């Protein structure tokens, strides 16, 4: 009766306590790892995961990637989605995917050189997939908005890491957090010399690169194949999204082999200042005409 | 395979078996987090799933590669091990939707148990000073305090703890008796503090009335 | 016998912050997955005691975060009232004066604050610690906190 209306409201006060101050921070939701077929980034997310496991999983895999700062020293596991290699897999990707999920929406990418002109082209397919994902979604266009305002309001936020937008910036205005990777980092050098491919192809290739994340919205990062650069920092980054970590590091953008260019890193004239590198290939060169692919 | 492991979540037939969930609980500063972690079992049913899966995806691709030569090794996934077959089931991609369809299910009743376990976190919370401030010395905040003391004790009728959460049984035997452990704790805390403030109660009243009784022993009404 | 406790506490903000971690870690002598302490061939561990005096020393160490938390809010109360004052201060300051009493009033007022930036810079760090470890023990700060 009104004894347990009052054991009750004394319960609801201490809930309203507990929630208005022991909620600490975010967790649960990671980013969406766009892994292709034949990435072989298996280890790589493990590594990213500190682990090293190439077990080929039910295609995609729902990751466990805890996480305790010692300031709440509270794991904060994360719903890491490494992506599958079927194409027929892109439902159970959807069935993966949530509307809480949509809620906690961030993505993630990686490059590696091999094919690295048709990364962009499968970065390109799975950026159409996401897309009709989000068609398939079909979610609240009023909170859509509101959602994209806020992440239109964060990329606005990318002051330094240490209004006027871009007619290609956020072009893929998809509104959620995005990532981009550079996998096969140590195959560089044997790209560039025992390939012998141009590296100044190679920057060019980083450019188009760039543009291709201002339509999207991902950052650039500092990674090595082996030496595994700068993980910690992207699980930093990672966590300055989505945990809200005080974000610190300093962009790096002479090193190539660490080239991590964060949000507002550039901007588009900026991409046009790297692009005054690329004297031999033309704004108007494809990135067929920058690939390179044997029929072996 | 896919339907023989959607009767593991419900000679070619054959029999999966998996181990239990670990239920639990935590004491983490008197903090209940469940062992294992939710997160944790989540990761390990997704791995004995896959384990499942691999149990057939282990087979080696045909090969008959062996009668040509001269080029690198292709052992691709369906080159070396059974892979192309996953895109060529049958049955189309509903097996393997449907196992993890049955997987978030399994994890969301987990989630909800967990709620209702989780629902006594605020008993760990519970910060008595500012509990009595709130409900304070009245008589009838006394008496409902009592009331729901009973009721929140009535609430609490623990027998059978270890709540099998399907193929994962949930160990929730022992989080259950820790928990019921601490229920016993808070009503007799509760008890203790009701104890507390009906003797003050009962002292001011006794105060009062004596103080009543000797003015009118003292000085009589009809003097 | 928690009043003597108290007593000899006394004011120590940098002392009370480490009889907090020191209890944090009493705490943790106390409490185990399992109930036998094992240790050795011929090992035991009275489990239901352990956890009744569990639940005792469980409510030593919160009433000691409760006194601890009274303690911490008047010590940042003072640190706010100084802190209001000082804004008026400097909001009512004037440097640039000719005057020589107003002059010779600013100039005290500021080797007096610089005098006290490095003691009121201490108990701010102190302060953050402080309820950085509130926090741990998760002695939140009430609708008054």
């Amino acid at each position: 009766s009104e004894e347990e209306e009052g054991q009750s409201l004394w319960s609801s006060i201490l809930s309203e306590v507990s929630t208005r101050a022991r909620s600490k921070l975010p967790s649960g939701k990671n980013i969406l790892v766009f892994g292709e077929d034949g990435s072989g980034k298996t280890t790589l997310m493990t590594k990213l995961q500190g682990a090293e496991h190439g077990k080929k999983g039910r295609g995609l895999e729902y990751l466990y990637l805890s996480v305790h700062d010692e300031d709440r020293d509270d794991h904060t596991r994360c719903n890491v989605w490494i992506l599958d290699g079927d194409l027929y897999h892109k439902g159970l990707l959807k069935f993966a995917v949530s509307a809480e999920s949509l809620p906690e929406t961030l993505v993630i990418f990686v490059a590696d050189m091999s094919r690295p002109w048709t990364v962009m082209e499968s970065l390109q397919k799975w950026a159409s997939v996401l897309r009709e994902h989000i068609d398939k979604m079909k979610i609240p266009p009023e909170k859509m908005r509101e959602l994209e305002r806020k992440f239109v309001k964060d990329f606005q936020d990318y002051m330094e890491p240490e209004l006027p937008l871009g007619d290609n910036v956020l072009t893929h205005n998809l509104g959620i957090p995005v990532l981009v990777v550079c996998t096969k980092c140590d195959a560089v050098s044997v790209l560039e010399k025992e390939h012998d491919y141009r590296d100044e192809h190679l920057d060019f290739i980083q450019s188009h690169l760039r543009r291709f994340c201002l339509q999207y919205g991902a950052a650039l990062i500092y990674t090595s194949v082996k030496e595994e650069k700068n993980l910690d920092l992207l699980y930093k980054y990672i966590v300055h999204k989505t945990y809200g970590f005080h974000f610190t590091t300093p962009a790096l953008v002479v090193e190539k082999d660490a080239v991590f260019i964060p949000a507002g890193w550039d901007n588009e004239k900026k991409i046009a200042i790297l692009h005054e590198n690329f004297t031999t290939v033309k704004p108007e060169d494809a990135y067929e005409d920058f690939i390179v692919k044997p029929p072996v | 395979g896919l339907r023989a492991w959607t009767q593991v979540l419900l000679k070619p037939g054959g029999e999966p078996k998996i181990k239990n969930v670990v239920h639990e609980l935590r004491i983490t500063n008197q903090v209940i987090y469940l062992n294992p972690p939710i997160e944790e079992c989540r990761y390990k049913l997704y791995q004995e799933m896959f384990a499942w899966k691999m149990v057939v995806l282990s087979l080696p691709r045909i090969q008959s590669q062996r009668y040509q030569v001269g080029v690198h090794y292709e052992l691709t996934e369906e080159e070396k091990f059974y892979r192309n077959a996953l895109t060529r089931m049958p049955d189309g991609p509903v097996a393997l939707e449907e196992s993890y369809s049955a997987v978030m299910g399994i994890v969301s009743e987990v989630e909800q148990y967990v709620k209702v376990w989780l629902q006594y976190q605020c008993l760990w919370d519970m910060q008595a000073e500012n509990i009595y401030n709130r409900l304070g010395e009245d008589l009838n905040k006394w008496q409902a305090l009592l009331v729901q003391i009973r009721k929140a004790r009535g609430t609490f009728d623990n027998a059978e703890t270890k709540k099998e959460f399907g193929p994962v049984v949930i160990d929730y035997g022992k989080v259950q008796s820790k928990v019921n452990l601490k229920y016993d704790s808070w009503h007799k805390e509760v008890l203790s503090k009701f104890g507390q403030m009906l003797g003050s109660n009962m002292t001011e009243f006794h105060s009062q009335i004596s103080k009543s009784r000797q003015e009118l022993e003292q000085h009589s009404v009809d003097t | 016998q928690a009043e003597n406790i108290y007593n000899r506490l006394g004011e120590d903000l940098n002392k009370w912050q480490a009889l907090l971690v020191q209890i944090r870690k009493a705490r943790g002598t106390f409490d185990n997955a399992e109930t036998k302490k094992e240790f050795g061939p011929v090992v035991i561990d009275y489990g239901k005691v352990q956890s009744k005096v569990n639940l005792k020393y469980d409510s030593w160490h919160k009433e000691v975060l409760s006194k601890f938390g009274q303690m911490l809010g008047s010590n940042m109360t003072e640190f706010h009232s100084q802190i209001s004052k000082s804004r008026q201060e400097l909001e009512q300051h004037s440097v640039d004066t000719a005057s020589t009493s107003d002059a010779v009033t600013f100039i005290t007022y500021v080797q007096s604050l610089k005098r006290k930036i490095k003691q009121f810079e201490k108990q701010v760090e102190l302060y953050r610690n402080g309820q950085r470890l509130l926090e741990k023990q998760r002695f939140q700060f009430p609708p008054s906190w």
